[PDB]
DNA sequence: CCTCGTTGCGTTTGTTTGCACGAACCATATGTAAGTATTTCCTTAGATAACAATTGATTGA
DNA sequence: TCAATCAATTGTTATCTAAGGAAATACTTACATATGGTTCGTGCAAACAAACGCAACGAGG
């Protein structure tokens, strides 16, 4: 019966936004919520403000402490490269990049790998320290990582804080935070749970075949299913007219919603409720057995 | 993903339970955008009319 | 052709209550809708239109608007031909139509229908 | 032709592969899964299925599975886990002689397993094939302890071979409670491949 | 418009009278062109046109020929909608036995006739002959016989006889009985005979006969000789794009009944052999009965997949019938939904709504004042322009939303508060923003949850959400009276910062002229923000009734204390800020505002606090590094301790002194005690070690640490969380029970190895398993509890009972569990409260206690006062406000109209995820024990007689009443109390848990709801959860719903007939009118299933429970729904009897009662 | 402007009734029947219904009192 | 006031539409088979708890 | 020495709330005849459509 498909493929492109769901590999979980100014982060001494900033109080209520860590030795690694792209900005020497990169690769405890510089040719050796000057890739095994004591040391071969911690100041007014605070560097994913995908609204729309109440999700859509709960907690309150137009004229009374539609167009905020099609539905189901339900006192 | 500068601590409310604050030059260095291809058909049949 | 008559001929229909690939809760019935529906924009705007046209119909001569009311079943029974309304007017059927042709001319002015071209 | 296609298209077994990843694919592939046609339901499975078992070491991945209702139902296959010629999972180990860790790689079915006992990968060697402490951490049958040097017949190939390919990507793992690593693994399973990959 | 909903029997004439004619084809649509066949089940003339107004022929096309039925065609024209009320019918050539009247367990048909459902089936199914009054000679009418009898009497008997096969046989049967003179010879039986089993078979014989007999059914149409067809539209056959058809099970189903009863007419037309009419009459009532519930016969019939066929009973039962999803929740217009975010800045009553979110939901409103406003002249016009989103359509959307109040929700609405309005404020986004103090009442968090929001459309909706569920309004929890407001973490850690002094700070010493200047010496730098200063302070008290004096004083506290006393409002005490200000004393402060100012005043503290707080924890540049969690520098020395105790047990053990399981168990013993010496060796090292000096040798203050003051203030994290960071994580058990001997000596600075992540793992699992297979069973009793309480309105004001019950101080082991205070405030006292020394009247008979009577109780120690219960109150249909108490989410007295029922259930409900659990739904349900307790059934002496193998008789015997009641105690039961003793009534005889029901028959209804309340508070406040006992005693006043006649006397009841308790209260009230009463009653105690399934409206006790059966019971016994309900008249679409519907439902009954 | 309605509730109280005479006199306004009571802030009729209620303007007695007064002069 | 341009009406000539009517071409419904031929499968998995009814054994009279 | 009362077995009913995912595919009666419905082109009268001619009217001169 078909007799000609146009398949169209459209490419998108998804920026960032408040409501778009951040995460580490820690479990740590995150909304974006707001987006800030560059002028309005906090800023260390050097005036480099941070990109994000999480909550502390995330950390230790749920025992994720390897973020920390990822964050001190991230800020090591980075502390590496910038040291690297120092010397790469001055034109400094084959031998100094050579030497501080290999100083860079021993560090300390007796780890498996081994980092010979002597065998890479001055052409690679430079290629290493391009590729290095946005911070050193640093392997952290799963049961066999660094231990802090390393992390510390290489967070002074760079020139950082073996805290871990530096002082920020506030880009709204310039004051200096009290308590220094732990900045570092974290492998932020974006999840695929966009809030482009999970907006949906409906004023009216289709409505269902045998019932007919309103559809599912966002495809058709359709709206949102006000549930029985929903209904129990409109109960407990004392909204009486709330539950009645959210079940008769919102979802299932066919005549009831589109006077409710007319009568919003012209202002006048008032419903004729009336019995909803699914209740309709049900007594000729049950008719439809040997069963005579009716309505008295009609 | 990214390996970002994150820094914690409060910041006013913005990120109070699990929320995250984000920095304009995030945005501008356009490393958080993703491209979504998706394919939408056309199809004409034969219908009795 | 023939063969592909007898190709498209419906296969047996799916249950509607088939499930989707989820299995728990979706079933095939949730996602067909009523064809046959009015939407509440569609249905206000005819109640509209019909306003518009009584009042349009207002601004012409008695005659004239009683004509053009009868030629089309405006808020009255079926449609009448121009015999009848000759012989409800007692003039020649030509006459109803010269006299149509010139409501619907009038009924065609600016700042008469722009409302009415809206309706389009 | 109709058995094959229902096999391959609409069965439960046969599902959309999560693409928006390299880890999702691949974490995908080697999945592991109780229900289908032949297995449990996730309606009634029973917590005892869904539950660690000490067999899973080396073989199921601890963390990596689904929070929800079906959890403990899809596990995943840790890095190094095979599978025999009668399908059961077996793992790597390498041979301990007296006293020397062998480089020869024995996969140890989980019956075998209990049959020995197996030295820890976190276990230390005088740079000779020899353990330095005399008391060395192990675990026979179901339950850990100390045992001789010479008592073990095998060690761990390495300490990454508990976990999946997506739990052994989070570094500093070890200081990660077990839910939130589970969540991280998870989630990293999801990312949305950026403009530049870093 | 409607009263009541009536459900009878169906007649053959009846169904007849609802048919628009007879389905007498399977064919459904013509294959080429898909319009309906003749006489098929989609058919014109018999259901209706399928196009509006138009012809199926095309002989008439227009509205003017409405109300004529064609000629060439015979099809009515009219509207299509028509479609969906129209049925049919199919005239059976058999009679066929309605499958719910013949396998309901019991069966209605079996019991009506006395027969057993394995003969009806035997002769159903054409296996065996039964007697239809054949003759009174040698045959029995209910007598059956076989193949052989019947062929053995033919010959010996030709008249006189009458032996059929199958459902024509059962209706013979039924129809040639007549009910009144076999209800008398029943009653004859009851009435001489002694026997409880026989007994009990003759009452439920006879309740059937009478059921039956009262009404208007008549026995024979439980066979269905006349089928009744649902209306097309209700089971459609509808086309899917590619020249598919999506069709419901229905139309499968119908086509299979008419197909073989149109064989069976074809069968009997030809006179073919009884055994092929036979198999064709089987295979017809296979057909109808998976018409009607495709079960009840063994093997359900599948479709063209290998599916079940959807019948006509599964389309009602279930959580997925027509009274769960479609009727007590729906699908709903004017409805979104979005990711929520923080947004901070706004005011607690107001919400961030995005601006393309707010365009779509709001759009009729969008069009009318686009057209009222004269910028569209048509309403097309003006749909153009909001799809264009021209620069004025945003005006028009800030005009229609300023003052328009949206409804937002969270996906589990465990209780009231998980819907609540808000005032949108237009955001350029995707995300909805909430306020950070509704998020506790929420549960919501900001890592990825949705929520829907819903547009109150009528001025009524719109004034219930501004006065009843506005967010303002709900800033005190409804389950107990405590705040659902309060600032939770940021805030918190921010105000506990800005309020704990030091010892050596900035400014320290100096004297202030007041707030302003603490905060200008802050803010401009020269004092530190909390440094030890005196300041000048105003403190405002309200005494008496209006006058606020002003109290200026010299105070000694720190510069951030200062600062935030700003923020309070005037009529509270400085003293409220003169603390550190962790989560507890914040909550105690909004209270304290609450209770002495009102709600406006703490509606502005509570934004003002989360303002300063989020201001001041940003400011504070509170951080978490890896130094933060600090080690015990004993923790080493101390697990070598532990592990050098136990190698030398171990060898203990290997000395053959101890068992292995003893060896075990001391081992777990000492790593616990190590356990302990580590956590409180962390505890003391990062708790107070900051150490420092003020101009002086060295002082000692609370640490700093920021692990440490988030755990100490309450922000997050608690000394669980502490000790596994820095300590040792404690010993792990194994799924099974059994703690693993070697407990995990890592915390998480340092790493677990590989061994102690794969035994942590073990329980991680199990609790994420567990709790993802615990909400299921906590919703389970959330929905029982919520059905039997739904039927619960504060319908009087007083209703002047004078019962009530003595709320004393719960002490268990010499300490109080619960004091008096949190107990008895907000209840109406019953009796007078005197003075321990009766001195005078204390406080009045019916106050309701407020905090200042639970204060002056408080001090003058009264241990046991008198308030009412809903358990106790006299009103019918309905509780007083007077005996429910405080409403614990306002602070005045219950409203008039409040469901409490609901709101009980929810309160009970909502915290069983933070369950145990179990326990609670036993409770609730009245399980009996399994090995219960035997108590004193009478007071008298206590005495044995026969105990042979039939266990110990024993005999208690009153001083002068009669003792026929002897109880059959085993032996094996441990006698609390010796032979030859006097016991009293409720008495304890055996051992063992008490069994409620008991509780109630003996001791009272005040015992068992005591008994109740106690248990389930145990279990609540062992868990650490706050309920009040208001709304347990409210489900306990629900299970106590129905009573048993003891003796009926000169009342219109039987003995056994468990009436409602209202009416037999009110038929006692009127036979006082006379003399005569005798009307005698047992109170029952139901389980919360048992007592809503049992409940007196057919619908609500049909709408949640198993539908088969109450429907099959109210049919039989023509039950007679009058709404009163809030489920009644939910599924039925009007106002519920609760809330502002309350006074329209009164209006109504004043005009039904003329 | 409206926050909270805890003046409405107090004057009328039971805070179902207010709901009901606030609905009652909003419909009054928003048609052409009634005019406000009090000087329009740009509230929606509802706020200003409760802004009449608060002021003790409007009542569920002063309301059907106008009903019957207007219905006794319509016999004019 | 007379006279000339605009409109109401009927007339003449010309064109499209609504019914009814064969005609023919395919669609449907129905009938007729005469080596013999004779009782069906197939499906499905690891719940769990509670509650009545029914059927069967034990025991009081 | 029968039957009222325990006891094990059978059958019925119940198990949170939302959002995403689209469904699939074995399982063949044939040739002839009567009839009848549907499609299609036609004719006839009816119903519109164009363009004038005449007379009355009412504005202009
Ligand atoms: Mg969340
Ligand atoms: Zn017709
Ligand atoms: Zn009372």
């Amino acid at each position: 019966g078909v007799l000609k498909i146009v398949k169209v493929y459209l490419a998108v492109k998804r920026r960032i936004q408040p409501g778009d769901k951040m995460a580490g590999r820690h479990g740590n979980k995150g909304v974006i919520s707001k987006i800030n100014p560059i002028e309005d982060m906090p800023y260390d001494e050097n005036g480099t403000p941070v990109d994000i900033v999480l909550n502390p109080l995330g950390v230790p209520s749920r025992m994720n402490i390897g973020q920390i860590l990822e964050t001190h030795l991230g800020m090591a690694a980075k502390g590496i490269g910038d040291k690297i792209n120092a010397m790469l900005k001055q034109q400094q020497e084959v031998a100094k990049l050579r030497e501080f990169i290999q100083r860079a690769y021993d560090l300390g405890a007796d780890v498996r790998q081994k980092v010979d510089l002597s065998t890479f040719s001055d052409e690679e050796v430079m290629r290493l320290a391009e590729n290095l000057r946005k911070g050193m890739p640093i392997a952290t095994p799963v049961f066999d990582g660094a231990k802090e004591a390393e992390i510390k040391e290489l967070l002074k071969l760079g020139d950082l804080p073996t805290s871990g911690q530096i002082r920020l100041y506030d880009g709204r007014t310039g004051e200096q935070f009290e308590r220094p605070v732990t900045v570092g560097y974290m492998y932020m994913l974006k999840l695929n749970h966009l809030v482009d995908d999970k907006m949906h609204a409906r004023s009216t729309g289709s409505y269902s075949l045998v019932t007919q109440q309103p559809l599912g999700g966002k495809a058709q859509f359709g709206g949102q299913r006000f549930g029985e709960m929903e209904v129990w907690a409109l109960e407990a309150y004392g909204a009486a007219y709330t539950l009645q137009e959210m079940l008769t004229v919102k979802s299932d009374d066919v005549n009831g919603r589109t006077k409710m539609y007319k009568n919003i167009v012209d202002g006048n905020h008032q419903m004729e409720p009336g019995m909803p099609e699914s209740f309709n539905v049900l007594l000729k189901e049950i008719r439809s057995l040997g069963i005579n339900i009716e309505l008295e006192d009609e | 993903g990214q390996n970002m500068r994150v820094a914690f601590m409060p910041w006013n409310g913005y990120n109070f339970e699990d929320s995250i604050l984000v920095s304009e030059r995030v945005v501008q260095e356009d490393r958080f955008t993703t491209i979504h291809i998706q394919e939408l058909a056309c199809v004409s049949r034969d219908t009795k009319l | 052709d023939k063969i592909r008559k007898v190709l498209k001929i419906a296969k047996e229909p799916i249950s509607m209550e088939t499930p989707i690939g989820d299995d728990e809760d979706s079933h095939l019935g949730d996602f067909i809708e009523d064809t046959t529906l009015e939407l509440p924009l569609d249905s206000a705007t005819t109640e509209s239109l019909r306003a518009a046209t009584h009042d349009v119909l207002a601004g012409l001569t008695a005659r004239e608007a009683k004509v053009l009311r009868m030629r089309f079943g405006i808020d009255m029974n079926t449609d009448y031909t121009l015999e009848e309304v000759g012989k409800q007017f007692d003039v020649t059927r030509e006459r109803i139509r010269q006299i149509e042709a010139k409501a619907l001319r009038k009924l065609r002015h600016p700042s008469r229908s722009e409302v009415l071209r809206s309706f389009l | 032709s109709a058995a094959v296609k229902e096999f391959f298209g609409s069965s439960q077994l046969s599902q959309f592969m999560d693409q928006n990843n390299p880890l999702s694919e691949i974490t995908h592939k080697r999945r592991i899964s109780a229900l289908g046609p032949g297995g449990l339901t996730r309606e009634r499975a029973g917590f005892e299925v869904r539950d660690v078992h000490p067999t899973h070491y080396g073989r199921v991945c601890p963390i990596e599975t689904p929070e929800g209702p079906n959890i403990g139902l899809i596990n995943s296959l840790s890095v190094y886990a095979q599978t025999n010629e009668y399908g059961f999972l077996e793992t790597p180990y390498r041979k301990v002689t007296d006293g020397v860790v062998t480089d020869e790689i024995h996969y140890l079915s989980a019956i075998e397993e209990g049959n020995y006992v197996i030295a820890q990968a976190n276990s230390n060697l005088d740079e000779e094939g020899h353990f330095v402490e005399d008391l060395v951490t192990c675990r026979s049958k179901g339950e850990s302890s100390l045992f001789s040097r010479d008592q073990v017949d095998y060690m761990d190939v390495s300490t990454q071979q508990v976990v999946s390919v997506g739990a052994s990507l989070i570094p500093f793992l070890e200081h990660d409670d077990a839910n939130r690593a589970l969540m991280g693994a998870n989630m990293q399973r999801q990312a949305v491949p950026t403009l530049r990959a870093d | 418009e409607f009263d009541a909903i009536k459900i009878a029997l169906a007649s053959p004439d009846m169904i007849r009278s609802w048919s628009f004619g007879e389905v007498k084809k399977p064919e459904t649509i013509n294959y080429r062109t898909f319009k309906p066949e003749r006489d098929g089940l989609f058919c014109a003339r018999i259901f209706g046109p399928v196009k509006d107004y138009e012809c199926l022929c095309g002989k008439y096309k227009r509205l003017k020929h409405r109300g004529v039925i064609c000629e060439k065609c015979g099809v009515e024209v009219t509207q299509t909608k028509v479609r969906r009320e129209r049925m049919g019918h199919i005239e059976l050539a058999s009679p066929t036995a309605h499958i719910w009247f013949l396998k309901s367990l019991p069966s209605r048909i079996g019991l009506l006739l006395d027969m057993p459902l394995r003969d009806i089936e035997r002769v159903l199914y054409f296996e065996s002959y039964v007697v239809i009054e054949g003759g009174m000679t040698n045959l029995e009418r209910q007598q059956i016989l076989t193949e052989e009898q019947y062929l053995d009497a033919l010959e010996e008997f030709g008249d006189e006889f009458d032996a059929k096969m199958g459902a024509e046989a059962i209706q013979a049967l039924l129809k040639s009985m007549d009910l009144e003179q076999e209800c008398e010879q029943l009653r004859e039986e009851l009435n001489e005979t002694n026997s409880e089993t026989k007994r009990k078979k003759l009452t439920k014989r006879i309740k059937l006969l009478e059921a039956f007999v009262q009404s208007g059914n008549k026995p024979e149409w439980m066979i269905l000789t006349v089928l009744p067809v649902l209306p097309p539209d209700l089971r459609p056959l509808v086309p899917l794009d590619g020249g598919r058809f999506a069709t419901s099970d229905l139309n499968d189903l119908y086509r299979r009944v008419i197909n073989r009863n149109n064989r069976l007419k074809r069968l009997l037309d030809l006179a073919a052999p009884d055994i092929i009419v036979r198999n064709e009459k089987r295979m017809l009532q296979e057909a109808v009965d998976a018409l009607l519930d495709n079960g009840r016969r063994g093997r359900a019939i599948t479709g063209s997949n290998k599916r079940p066929l959807k019948s006509l009973a599964d389309m009602i039962k279930g959580k997925q019938g027509r009274f769960r999803q479609n009727l007590l929740g729906k699908r709903v217009d004017y409805s979104g939904r979005s990711v929520i975010t923080v947004g901070p800045y706004l005011r607690l009553h107001q919400c961030g709504l995005p601006k393309k979110m707010a365009l779509e939901l709001f759009k009729p409103f969008i069009y009318g004042k686009l057209e009222l406003r004269g910028l569209a002249t048509t309403i097309k016009a003006a749909k153009k322009m909001v799809e264009r989103e021209e620069a004025v359509v945003w005006d028009i959307l800030d005009e229609v939303i300023r003052e328009h109040p949206v409804l937002l929700n969270r996906a589990p609405t465990l209780h009231r508060l998980g819907i609540q309005a808000f005032e949108p404020v237009l955001i350029e986004g995707k995300a909805i923003q909430l306020h950070p103090l509704v998020c506790a009442a929420y549960n919501a968090d900001f890592d990825g949850d949705q929520m829907a929001v819903h547009v109150p459309l009528t001025l009524e909706a719109q004034l219930e959400a501004r006065a009843l569920m506005m967010s303002t309004n709900n800033i005190l929890s409804p389950a107990n009276g405590e705040p659902i407001i309060v600032p939770s973490q940021d805030v918190v850690l921010g105000l506990y910062y800005m309020t704990r002094d030091c010892v050596n700070a900035k400014g320290e010493g100096m004297v202030l002229t007041g707030p302003k200047e603490a905060e200008r010496l802050y803010r401009s730098g020269l004092a530190s923000l909390h440094a030890r200063v005196k300041v000048r302070i105003t403190e405002y008290e309200k005494d008496a009734n209006g006058e606020l004096v002003a109290k200026t004083s010299l105070k000694d506290t720190t510069v951030g204390r200062a600062i935030l006393w700003m923020i309070v409002p005037k009529g509270l005490p400085y003293s409220i800020v003169n603390q550190a200000l962790g989560k507890k004393a914040i909550s105690k402060m909004l209270n304290t505002c609450y209770r002495i100012l009102g709600l406006k005043p703490t509606v502005i503290f509570a934004d003002q606090i989360m303002y300063t707080g989020f201001a001041y924890a940003a400011r504070s540049g509170a951080s978490v590094g890896i130094d933060d969690m600090v080690i015990p520098e004993k923790k080493h020395e101390i697990i070598s301790e532990a592990e050098a105790e136990v190698a030398e047990i171990q060898e203990q053990f290997q000395s053959g002194l101890v068992t292995a399981g003893e060896r075990y168990n001391k081992v777990i013993d000492i790593w616990a005690a190590a356990n302990d010496r580590v956590s409180k060796a962390m505890m003391d090292n990062l708790q107070t070690e900051t150490v420092i000096n003020r101009d002086g040798q060295e002082e000692k203050q609370v640490s700093f640490n920021s692990i440490y003051m988030m755990a100490d203030s309450g922000a997050r994290g608690s000394a669980a969380q502490i000790r596994q960071l820095a300590g040792m994580r404690g010993l792990m058990a194994k799924p099974d029970g059994s703690i693993i001997e070697t407990p995990i000596t890592a915390n998480f600075r340092e790493g677990l190895n590989v061994l102690q992540y794969f035994i942590s793992t073990h329980g991680a699992r199990k609790g994420l398993a567990d709790t993802a297979l615990k909400t299921a069973n906590s919703g389970y009793l959330t929905r029982r509890l919520v059905d039997v309480a739904q039927d619960l309105v504060v319908t009087e004001d007083d209703c002047g009972t004078h019962e009530g019950i003595m709320m004393t101080p719960v002490i268990e082991g010499g300490d109080v569990k619960e004091p008096l205070r949190d107990r008895v405030l907000g209840r109406v006292t019953a009796e007078d409260v005197l003075k321990p020394g009766t001195a005078d009247i204390l406080v009045p008979r019916n106050t309701l206690l407020h905090e200042q009577w639970c204060d002056l109780l408080e001090e003058n120690s009264v241990d046991a006062v008198k308030v009412r219960s809903v358990v106790s109150c006299d009103t019918d249909f309905g509780v007083c406000a007077h005996c429910y108490g405080r409403d614990l989410a306002r602070g005045h007295i219950i409203n008039k109209g409040e469901a409490i029922g609901v709101i009980a259930a929810q309160s009970i409900g909502e915290p069983g995820t933070q369950l145990g659990l179990p326990r609670v739904a036993d409770l609730f349900e009245a399980r009996r024990p399994k090995e219960p307790a035997i108590l004193a059934e009478i007071s008298g002496i206590v005495s044995f007689g026969k105990e042979t193998k039939g266990k110990r008789r024993l005999v208690i015997t009153p001083v002068d009443g009669s003792d026929p009641y002897e109880e059959m105690i085993p032996k094996w039961r441990q006698l609390n109390v010796f032979e030859g003793e006097r016991v009293e009534r409720g008495d304890v005889i055996s051992d063992g848990p008490e069994a409620p029901h008991d509780i109630l028959r003996l001791r009272g209804v005040h015992a068992v709801t005591r008994y109740i309340v106690n248990e389930v508070q145990d279990v609540y406040r062992l868990q650490g959860v706050k309920i009040n006992d208001k709304h347990i005693e409210v489900i306990v006043r629900q299970m106590l719903r129905k009573a048993t006649i003891v003796n009926a006397g000169s009342s219109d009841f039987l003995e056994g007939e468990q009436v409602e308790y209202s009416r037999v209260k009110i038929a006692n009230r009127e036979l006082e009118a006379n003399g005569k009463v005798g009307a005698t009653y047992s109170r029952d105690l139901l389980g919360i299933t048992k007592a809503s399934l049992a409940t007196e409206s057919f619908i609500s006790a049909a709408s949640f429970q198993e539908t088969t059966r109450v429907l099959t019971e109210a049919a039989v016994a023509g039950k007679r729904d009058e709404l009163r309900g809030l489920k009644e008249n939910v599924i039925v679409g009007r106002l519920i009897p609760a809330g502002t519907g309350y006074a329209y439902h009164q209006d109504r009954m004043r005009r039904r009662a003329a | 402007a409206r926050v909270t309605v805890q003046d409405a509730v107090e004057k009328i109280g039971n805070r179902f009734d207010l709901v009901l005479v606030a609905a009652r006199r909003a419909r009054q306004m928003q048609v052409g029947g009634k005019d406000p009571l009090v000087p329009e802030e740009n509230d929606k009729t509802t706020v200003i219904a409760l802004r009449e209620i608060e002021e003790g303007l409007i009542n569920n007695q002063i309301l059907d009192v106008r009903e019957r007064q207007e219905q006794q002069e319509q016999e004019a």
